[PDB]
């Protein structure tokens, strides 16, 4: 809500094809996208 | 009174230093341009009460 | 670890960079661009 | 053999020791490119180090 | 036997500047436990006069007739009350014999001689020996001057007993070479039990016939109006926490009357659309009446107020107000100076349960602010989550170290308020539960902030040596 | 391939907490049932008379 | 009597016991507890 300070990661994955990597990324970052859509609902007329 | 002091002393305002130029001047840069011509040399002096 | 390495980057331009990650996140994506790796140094005032 | 021939410019936290000393000029905002020639006299931390 | 002689001689000594009598005492298993008496640090006493409420303060009147008035920085009259109430408590002599013994047989096997009217059997498991001082201001002693008595444990916890002067001298006032060897030879006159005010604690007093107090010709009187003033003083000293509880109760009723009851959600527990809430509202009324029934000094707000009274809370309140009253940060201090930084709260709780009629009073709870929302989420002191906000048969009260307020019905909905101590004076609030700071004794370091070794632990199982 | 039974997740429609989700109270019935309790629990029963009357009873 | 919630459409949950459980007594247990609080 108030804060927006991020997190930095380095992924040493064996997956090559990029859509098959964003599938695992959406599988393992569900809290971050849920916080993104929570920020999109809770403060409209903005631009995230 | 601040515009009065700047008008009386001769030096001007910062001309609205933006939020990045504040930390840029805290990083350190050149602001005073050179004068018209220097017959004598590069000026330097200071002050102490 | 953050209060470990926060106490070793005491300088001007490092804390200036930390203060230059202050603005919005959508542009904080656009500020960083990867330059690569580094092998050698020279350990001067302006190291090469 | 007096105490101090300038009591406004000597103590740790007087006018000049917050004006020209870089360890207290850092908390006021200064163009690091500039040369004020009291810097070599009033850097007391650098001197005692 | 040993410390009675020393304190008797020391009260022969200090009679010129402080006019107290030697009131020797022994205690038993009917007052404090064996685990509680094995590690007992030091005993305390300070007697309350009939008209004056203490001795260490001013003789005629005080400044403690001013209320705290729900201040923020100065908690209870600042910190001068801390040193004032520390100044009026005196340290007394002390010894524990932590092994089973018969008192008459122990004094017979030792140097003294018992001369009783009859040899009854007092079978006690461990004997703690201490001498207190009832103070005679003039030669006259008042029968309503009560004597308080603390028992201080190494952690900082204490119990409080107190008793009047009518039950100390119900018979022994109506029945009227070296010093150590004649004291050993003649010895003890008799022994009788004395009760506290509330008839809870049975301890025994020892009357020695070689006491110099018999040679002072003390006079005595026990009037009715002095006993009534002592009854009113004790009424106030008991009514302090309970009038705080009634202030909490009408605070909750007034804050329900104010906004009507359409109260927001302040705690992180989900809700479901289908469940009725008339049942949980009736449960809220029944449980608030139940909490009114089982109210007690050992509760959430009193233990939340106990570290508030000391000086460290005043210093932390000053620095926390100076930190929260701080302007927008400038780049000059961000770039070169020392940067700035209240991680998780330290609350207390009462959890009341309507379906089983069992309230649970002394609870510690570490609260947290959930990062996704603005809601509060409670956690245990170990680290587990607290799942009583699921149970629809329960309720829970909360209290902050800021002394804010949350009364939480099932569903995480909290009736927010603030505590009210405007209607309470200062001196009862101090001398009931002023948090006491430990003095130096055996086993503890000189400088503060050090890792502590094991206790001395004058032991009943090991050989004491 | 017949009617077998597996472990589906238990689907249950809930509500995540917010800052302005209010629990509304029935004023004209439940506050008027609280009214008589509030006015009858002011007078008397202060829990400051029972132990004091006991320690006065042992005296008298 | 019924509350007023902000998010009008209700949410499916993972049902973590790591989080707090949600008031899970049915109408039978509600009516029984009504009788127990009555008698």
């Amino acid at each position: 809500g108030p804060e927006t300070r991020p997190g930095i990661y380095v992924l040493t994955s064996s997956i090559a094809h990029w859509q098959t990597l964003v599938d695992v990324a959406r599988g393992k970052f569900a809290r971050e996208r849920c916080s993104f859509v929570n920020r999109r609902i809770t403060r409209p007329r903005q631009i995230p | 009174v601040d515009r009065w002091i700047r008008h009386a002393a001769g030096v001007e305002r910062p001309q609205l230093l933006d939020t990045e130029t504040i930390s840029m001047l805290t990083f350190g840069s050149m602001s005073e341009r050179n004068a018209a011509a220097t017959v004598h040399g590069q000026k330097a002096a200071c002050e102490l009460i | 670890t953050r209060c470990l390495l926060e106490s070793v980057y005491t300088a001007s331009a490092a804390r200036a960079a930390l203060q230059w990650l202050d603005l919005g996140p959508h542009l904080l994506h656009r500020r960083l661009e990867t330059l690569g790796c580094v092998k050698t140094v020279s350990l001067g005032i302006t190291s090469l | 053999f007096a105490a101090t021939h300038n009591p406004w410019a000597s103590q740790a936290g007087c006018l000049s020791d917050v004006l020209y000393n870089t360890r207290h000029r850092e908390r006021l905002g200064y163009n690091s490119k500039f040369y004020s020639p009291c810097a070599q006299y009033f850097n007391t931390e650098e001197i005692i180090a | 036997m040993e410390t009675h002689l020393y304190s008797d001689l020391a009260f022969e000594a200090r009679f010129a500047d402080d006019e107290q009598l030697p009131l020797h005492l022994v205690l038993d298993q009917e007052v404090l436990s064996n685990e509680e008496a094995e590690t007992l640090r030091y005993v305390y006493y300070r007697n309350v006069d009939s008209a004056g409420r203490s001795t260490g303060r001013a003789p005629g009147g005080d400044e403690d007739d001013a209320p705290a008035s729900d201040d923020a920085e100065d908690a209870v009259g600042g910190d001068r009350a801390f040193d004032r109430e520390r100044r009026t408590w005196q340290r007394a002599c002390f010894r524990v014999l932590p092994r089973p013994l018969e008192l008459l047989d122990y004094l017979r096997q030792s140097g003294l001689t018992v001369t009783l009217e009859k040899e009854q059997r007092v079978r006690m498991f461990y004997a703690v020996f201490t001498t207190l001082g009832l103070r005679c201001p003039d030669n006259r002693l008042s029968g309503a001057q009560t004597l308080h008595l603390r028992l201080v444990w190494p952690d900082g916890s204490y119990r409080d007993w107190e008793f009047l002067a009518r039950d100390l001298l119900r018979e022994e006032m109506e029945a009227n070479v070296a010093r150590t060897d004649e004291w050993k030879g003649a010895g003890v006159s008799r022994l009788r039990e004395v009760w506290d005010v509330q008839h809870r604690v049975r301890l025994r007093v020892l009357w020695y016939v070689n006491s110099f107090w018999r040679s002072r010709e003390l006079s005595y009187d026990d009037h009715e109006v002095e006993l009534y003033r002592a009854l009113d003083a004790y009424r106030a000293r008991i009514a302090v926490e309970y009038v705080l509880i009634r202030a909490v109760r009408d605070e909750i009723y007034a804050v329900l009357r104010r906004d009507g009851g359409a109260l927001p959600q302040r705690f992180a527990c989900h809700v479901s659309r289908n469940m009725s809430w008339r049942v949980v509202w009736e449960l809220c009324r029944h449980a608030l009446a139940l909490w009114m029934d089982w109210a007690d000094v050992r509760s959430c707000i009193i233990k939340a107020l106990t570290p508030r009274l000391s000086r460290g809370a005043a210093a932390a309140a000053q620095r926390a107000r100076r930190q929260r009253e701080r302007s927008a940060p400038k780049p000059q201090e961000l770039l070169f100076g020392p940067r700035n930084e209240p991680a998780e709260q330290t609350w207390y709780a009462d959890v009341v349960r309507c379906v089983r009629a069992q309230v649970d009073l002394g609870v510690e709870v570490r609260a947290a602010r959930c990062p996704r929302t603005g809601l509060w989420i409670v956690r245990d002191r170990r680290g587990r989550l607290r799942r009583w906000l699921s149970q629809p048969e329960v309720c829970v009260l909360y209290v902050t170290p800021d002394l804010d307020f949350y009364w939480v019905l099932p569903g995480g909905f909290a009736v927010s308020s603030r505590v009210t101590l405007h209607g309470l004076a200062q001196r009862a609030l101090r001398d009931r539960f002023q948090n006491f700071e430990a003095v130096l004794a055996r086993g503890m370091h000189v400088e503060a902030g050090r890792q502590e070794p094991e206790t001395p632990r004058v032991s009943g199982r090991r050989l004491p040596f | 391939s017949l009617l077998h039974t597996f472990w589906r997740l238990p689907v249950a429609v809930f509500f995540e907490p917010h800052e302005e989700n209010v629990l509304r109270c029935p004023e004209r019935v439940l506050r008027r049932l609280l009214e008589d309790a509030a006015v009858t629990m002011r007078g008397g029963g202060w829990r400051e008379d029972v132990l004091m009357d006991r320690v006065r009873k042992r005296y008298l």
